[PDB]
């Protein structure tokens, strides 16, 4: 009954459907009815063409504002490089409209799409909240391709403004369940970059979504860290396909390419996703793609099972979205109970780091309080350290079921002295674990210099509830 | 920063 779109270049959207395996099972949720009506997204870029030919029909002013000149149309400014292309592609994506015989289509092809130009200028602290909080009881979901600079030395993260942004937007956004910020996890991978490094990815209020290519492997640009949730397909090499999307100037591109990919296609699964169940709040959705997301014919060679049985890779996340589970499963969703957030000061003196210390603690959990939890779903470790070349750190965190997550890699670029101000190292690898009991975290020079710094503070902070657990897969 |  279900007929696919018969758009011109819908043919080559391969990571859409294909009966190769290597798709997003796109169609099989379009197939049970969902297209992304009724569901608002907007993208945070450097504009959108709201006239395009494949985005006028789903074009939503009231998801769109320019902050960047402080006026209701995003419309891209035109320049001879194109510099401002990026957001009109990352707008395709999501919702480029279906069988109008144009360019291909959209994921949720049927929600209304809007762009809030605001890359093209300086992205002040208080830009960045603009954005995140805009219309926050109109649009669902944000997606953010964009983030602090790939170079591989920095450590960046949303500042007073964007966080309160997060914070406001998750908590009264969407009636009170919480607004629905996807991120691109990054494109440093040259730089052998770590998106912990960032603080937009590494935010638990933030679903960051890595890239795997047509052939699945880990694509050049690929950052690993253990925030990454997911993976959606993005480009690779020049014998891989890409992405086919809406360009500016009112074109197709069949080059779209990289992790801003990825974020929008993601962006788009999760419009279908809403669209089933519009009473997910923004940690239901995080459920829902840990449960669902799928590790099968991603090569890594870092893949672990966890504590509950599930697999997860520092370049994938869980694996790959997979649409038409995520639609399946949220029908009948119940919604999980109310956040409990436990705090766990581990260090009694401060410890020299040299060239490597173990920290050993056993917890609790917060047992026997409102806030005891006994299923994880994000956990932080909250590090205050000095060192002498930050780069030469690697930094692992081990949960009592097991799961060692890679909290910080080296990063050769990374020369600072600067160290680490009680930045949250985020890892989504411990999902649905019981946290009580031995959790070590790990501090090692990768360099043969003699290094020296000291750790002064480690907060481990668990996020989760006591309640609803599944049999372990 | 922020890029693209
Ligand atoms: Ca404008
Ligand atoms: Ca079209
Ligand atoms: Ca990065
Ligand atoms: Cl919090
Ligand atoms: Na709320
Ligand atoms: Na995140
Ligand atoms: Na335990
Ligand atoms: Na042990």
């Amino acid at each position: 009954v279900y007929q696919e779109p018969t758009d011109p270049k819908f043919p080559q959207q391969w990571y859409l459907s294909g009966v190769t395996q290597r798709d997003l099972n796109v169609k099989a949720a379009w197939a049970q009815g969902y297209t992304g009506h009724g569901i608002v997204v907007s993208i945070l870029d450097d504009g959108i063409e709201k006239n395009h030919p494949d985005l006028a029909g789903n074009y939503d002013p009231g998801a769109s504002f320019d902050v960047n000149d402080q006026d209701p149309d995003p419309q891209p400014r035109y320049t001879q490089m194109n510099d401002n292309r990026h957001g009109t592609r990352c707008a395709g994506e999501v919702a480029a409209v279906a069988n109008n015989g144009v360019c291909g289509v959209g994921v949720a092809y049927n929600a209304r799409i809007g762009g809030v130009r605001m890359l093209d200028g300086e992205v002040t602290d208080a830009v960045e909240a603009r954005s995140l909080g805009l219309n926050p009881n109109h649009i669902h979901i944000y997606s953010a391709s964009w983030g602090p600079e790939d170079d591989g030395k920095t450590v960046d993260g949303p500042a007073r403004l964007a966080e309160e942004a997060f914070f406001r937007g998750v908590s009264q956004g969407r009636g009170g369940l919480g607004s629905i910020f996807v991120w691109a996890s990054g494109n440093g991978g040259r730089e052998h970059d770590s998106c912990n490094c960032d603080g937009y990815t590494n935010s638990i209020y933030t679903l960051s979504i890595s890239s795997a290519t047509q052939f699945g492997n880990v694509p050049w640009y690929s950052e690993a860290c253990s925030s990454t949730l997911a993976t959606t397909y993005s480009s690779g090499n020049q014998n891989e396909k890409q992405i086919v999307t809406t360009d500016l100037r009112q074109k197709c591109t069949e080059s779209h390419t990289g992790t801003s990919a990825s974020a929008p296609l993601a962006a788009g699964i999760i419009a279908l996703t809403l669209e089933a169940n519009k009473n997910l709040t923004w940690r239901d959705m995080q459920h829902l793609v840990v449960q669902t997301s799928k590790p099968a014919h991603l090569n890594a060679n870092d893949w672990a099972t966890n504590g509950v049985g599930r697999k997860v890779s520092h370049s994938y996340g869980y694996g790959l979205l997979d649409a038409g589970a995520m639609v399946a499963l949220a029908q009948n969703w119940t919604t999980v109970a109310p956040q409990r957030k436990c705090i766990i000061d581990i260090l009694t003196e401060p410890k020299d780091i040299g060239k490597r210390l173990e920290v050993r603690k056993t917890v609790t959990a917060c047992l026997g309080e409102p806030n005891h939890i006994t299923r994880l779903e994000h956990a932080q470790a909250r590090l205050t350290l000095s060192y002498n070349r930050r780069g030469d750190l690697a930094i692992h965190l081990v949960s009592p079921m097991g799961t060692r997550s890679t909290l910080l890699a080296a990063r050769p670029h990374d020369y600072s002295a600067d160290g680490f101000n009680d930045w949250a190292f985020m890892t989504t690898h411990s999902w649905d674990e019981d946290p009580s009991g031995e959790w070590v975290l790990e501090i090692e020079n990768t360099s043969e210099a003699n290094n020296y710094g000291t750790l002064t503070k480690f907060t481990l902070v668990l996020y989760g509830t006591a309640s609803g657990s599944l049999v372990p897969r | 920063x922020r890029v693209r």
